[PDB]
RNA sequence: AAAA
RNA sequence: AGAACCUUACCUGGUCUUGACAUCCACGGAAGUUUUCAGAGAUGAGAAUGUGCCGAACCGUGAGACAGGUGCUGCAU
């Protein structure tokens, strides 16, 4: 299952710093992707899932 | 129901690919998206060339090949750029191995019924391009 | 006639209506008259401070 | 090609004069937006799209423009219809036209937010910015060689910051007047941000590039309210870069042509040189600093402070020690083999660039430009 | 305040549903321009400022705009008019009915010659561009600080060259829609016209205006990319005998962007030493000697105290000061020979007193002054 | 589409 | 009323940054004193030997007020 964003509202720059380490796309594009929801991110899923629900960012694997 | 050799994954909106697929219909944006995602598992940085099959009603598919033989014979030579006068000047050396280890994979788009006549393919390929075999 | 241009800096090219008064130049030879700075089409100096009434510059709003 | 036409509700023209005007509450009394979409779609439901009278009288300014310009079959239209109720009916309005008198064509309608003409402090706030990023998203997805922007339709205020759009990036512009019948493809002349203002907030910008994030107050006081726009607040005590922003970054961040420049060093150099070697060196430096991609290429052994050797190729009697500063090119020294193996020779045992560096002012400054009246 | 607003044809809305649309062929039926615009102003000289109504309603959009702003006696109003019939009748109605409105205003009403919309090929070439000249003509002359522009009339092509005008110059831009009831001040984004593209390109661009043409073969060596030319392309025009010229939009670029000048300085060889030994007494004031007397003839005339052969003479500041300079004009560029102190210029007129020295040092010219290099330094950490 |  | 080094203010190259030369502040060390290695030397490192006077002798380090200039004008003196 491919990790997909939800819902990001809460700390989304939180959630730009955690696509930042998980993936590394800019700051146009990791923010862009963010508020473009939902959309296709990318144990694996749980890794990055976990830091993203830590700041309030919906998951959905 | 065009033919280009895009980058490996660099598959921009770029003017290289960009106005190509304009003149047809096909989301451009999309068509960058679904090639890299096939093409990640191919090294990076290989013009790969892809066959555009595109429909009346603005879909498409694609079909991806081999990397080209010059570009094989590039790589396996060391070399970046080709000889300005091909069986004049001389820019590489390659054996007859890495012959048939670059026939092997262009096999899958060769038409020679042996690795011998795909081998002479390519044999004649690197005397096109100045690049000679040792 | 030959007229001078008072001030610092102007905005007079060909075919700009100006008001001249009297008023001779003492080393330019020739020259009789001055230039009315903010009337007509030439306009004040800018930035003026002290003796703007010489100069057509209407008092800072402050 | 593409083309982003502006959205205006000049399609609803029918009901001028009539008792309610068309406003946003007559577009509410009668339904809806979709629901008035209908009614004004019903009355030019009929005209053609290459009779010229109706093209004049009886059809919106997108309809008008986007004929004249060519609009085909395989073809993709954008309509950035405004925030109000009356602009998005006229929008649902055009669309179902355009898809029926050119059958096989893809419309798509954005609602630019906060694009209403009433309130000051949103427009320059939501509306430009809005619109600046939904228009930057479409070119940069379709490549600046196929979009054509369509800044007819809407109001007049929005037609600066299509236009600007279209300089900057490279896509043209084309609008036609009511009664005229000519595409006029607006001068585009040739503009940029200013690099001189611009430059101090470059380590500003650097904070938001990396952290992604800086608290307000700390941007306030690190820096003149044209910059306000540059930055966009994300909304819990940070600020990010607003779509302006990434412009400017960006252009802050292309690389650009370079003039070359020549210490007192190296005029003295150069000149013992031109005697056996003709004018090459001249020439070489000049086509190396006007193209990036030759600059890129030549970069020898990287000595320290920024200092990077050049060589014109194998087996030549010149290697040059530059480095850049702003749109210069500095050339510091211009050494032949001997001496150029002399000086890695020594570099190998201990630091290099600082030597050079620190007696910048008493032997090498100051750089003359690299323009000579020889005769 | 000094307000530079454009002009269209709402002032004569009330002519809306006639069965002769109001129009250039209208204008020409009613005994030319003037005839027309009385009779326009008879149709709207009962309406008042003061009136919310009326202003929406019957105004036209420069008086509503302005109203808006604030306009009083002690402002000056230009309105730019269209080039066509139609165009100039309406704004004269409206400079009528300010000064009736607004008693002591100083209202200019100004006609850009080839604005119309039309022809394609005329607009874009001597429209937008003497648009462009009147208003960068008109902030300068009222200065920064007093001029606001008010891109709320006319065609909607002629707003962004408004508006741009207004960021280049820092120059603020207000609009106001009809039924809304609040101006909006126009975004401002700190844009310029293409410095960084246009500077590796010094060189040829003062040879074009001095020398009428260059060879294109020499503009395609300055332009290496592809993507240069192609930007590039409207400022240079083909001229003929394989040459390019400065396009009218090219001449209107590169007259904003580079100060004028007469005479473009070089130094040789040994005044380039002489120059840095002497930074240690005289500071930078040889520099800027030098550019004064190449910007104005006026003033290289003043300097001109002792003359050589050959066409070399000697330039003195005046009396109580210590350098000289040795220099001469060749085209248009100002070659500077030496530049020596009090003590070495007796001794220089001493020689050339006896033998003829002008020819001494023209000998000398390839073995110790030439080449020239240009009077462009870089001494300072900074860049732009 | 000369205050959508 | 005396340039082989020194003088020396100039050149090429190697090097130093509250500093060769002063007053202060803090912290640390008697001062001095046989040596070894690297380097053209500046300098750097290491190992011995002293460790007195009665806090000052001399010292090393850190910060900044400052030191420093045979730099310009004898037409400011
Ligand atoms: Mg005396």
């Amino acid at each position: 299952f491919d990790v997909i964003l939800k819902a990001a509202g809460a700390n989304k720059v939180a959630v730009i710093k955690a696509v930042r380490g998980a993936t590394g796309l800019g700051l146009k594009e990791a923010k862009d992707l963010v508020e473009s929801a939902p959309a296709a991110l990318k144990d694996d899923a749980e890794a990055l899932k976990k830091a993203l629900e830590e700041a309030g960012a919906e998951v959905e694997v | 129901y065009v033919k280009l050799q895009v980058a490996a994954g660099m598959a921009n909106p770029s003017p290289p690919v960009g106005p190509a697929l304009g003149q047809q219909g096909v989301n451009i944006m999309e068509f960058c998206k679904a090639f890299n995602a096939k093409t990640d598992s191919i090294e990076k940085g290989l013009p790969i060339p892809v066959v555009i099959t595109v429909y009346a009603d603005r879909s498409f598919t694609f079909v991806t090949k081999t990397p080209p033989a010059a570009v094989l014979l590039k790589k396996a030579a060391g070399i970046k750029s080709g000889s300005g006068k091909p069986n004049k000047d001389k820019v590489g050396k390659i054996s007859r191995a890495q012959l048939q280890e670059i026939a092997q994979t262009k096999a899958a788009d060769m038409t020679g019924a042996d690795i011998e006549a795909m081998t002479r393919s390519i044999e004649g390929t690197a005397r096109s391009m100045g690049l000679v075999v040792e | 006639v030959t007229s001078y241009i008072g001030g610092e800096g102007h905005n007079l090219q060909e075919h700009s209506v100006i008001l001249i008064r009297g008023g001779r130049v003492k080393d330019l030879p020739g020259v009789r008259y001055h230039t009315v700075r903010g009337a007509l089409d030439c306009s004040g100096v800018k930035d003026r401070k002290q003796a703007r009434s010489k100069y057509g510059v209407k008092r800072p709003k402050a | 090609a593409v083309y982003l036409c502006t959205c205006g509700t000049a399609a609803a023209k029918k009901f001028f004069g009539q008792t309610p005007r068309f406003d946003a509450a007559w577009v509410t009394e009668h339904g809806g937006v979709e629901a008035a979409s209908k009614v004004i779609y019903d009355t030019f439901r009929t005209a053609r799209l290459d009779d010229e009278v109706a093209l004049k009288r009886d059809l919106s300014a997108e309809i008008h423009s986007l004929a004249r310009m060519g609009v085909n079959d395989k073809d993709t239209v954008v309509l950035f219809s405004s925030e109000t109720a009356d602009g998005q009916a006229c929008a649902w309005a055009v669309k179902r036209y355009l898809e029926q008198a050119r059958p096989g064509i893809l419309c798509r309608i954005e609602v630019v937010a906060g694009l209403q003409v009433t309130d000051a402090h949103v427009f320059r706030t939501a509306g430009v910015l809005n619109f600046t990023k939904a228009v930057l998203h479409e070119i940069d997805a379709n490549g600046t060689g196929q979009c054509v922007l369509n800044p007819t339709g809407g109001f007049k205020s929005l037609v600066p910051y299509t236009v600007l759009i279209g300089m900057l990036r490279g896509v043209p512009a084309k609008y036609i007047f009511e009664q005229s019948s000519a595409l006029i493809p607006l001068p585009m002349m040739p503009v940029e941000f200013a690099r001189s203002r611009l430059e101090p907030l470059r380590p500003l910008l650097e904070r938001i590039q990396n952290e992604t994030a800086i608290p307000r107050a700390e941007l306030d006081k690190a820096l003149r309210e044209i910059l306000d726009s540059l930055f966009e607040d994300v909304g819990q005590g940070q600020v990010s870069l607003s779509p302006v922003g990434f412009l400017i970054w960006e252009e802050l961040e292309r690389p650009t042509a370079l003039v070359p420049f020549l210490s007192r060093r190296a005029l003295d150099d150069l000149l013992k040189m031109r005697a056996t070697e003709g004018t090459a060196p001249d020439d070489y430096i000049t086509r190396v600093a006007r193209s990036p991609e030759q600059l890129a290429i030549g970069k020898h052994e990287s000595w320290s402070k920024g200092l990077f050797w050049l060589k014109r190729g194998e087996h030549t009697r010149d290697r040059y020690l530059v480095s850049v500063e702003g749109w210069r090119l500095l050339v510091w020294r211009i050494v032949d083999a001997d001496e150029y193996d002399d000086l890695l020779t020594q570099n190998r045992k201990t630091d290099a660039g600082a030597r050079v560096v620190a007696e910048r002012r008493e032997k090498y400054a100051p750089f003359v430009r690299l323009e000579l009246y020889e005769d």
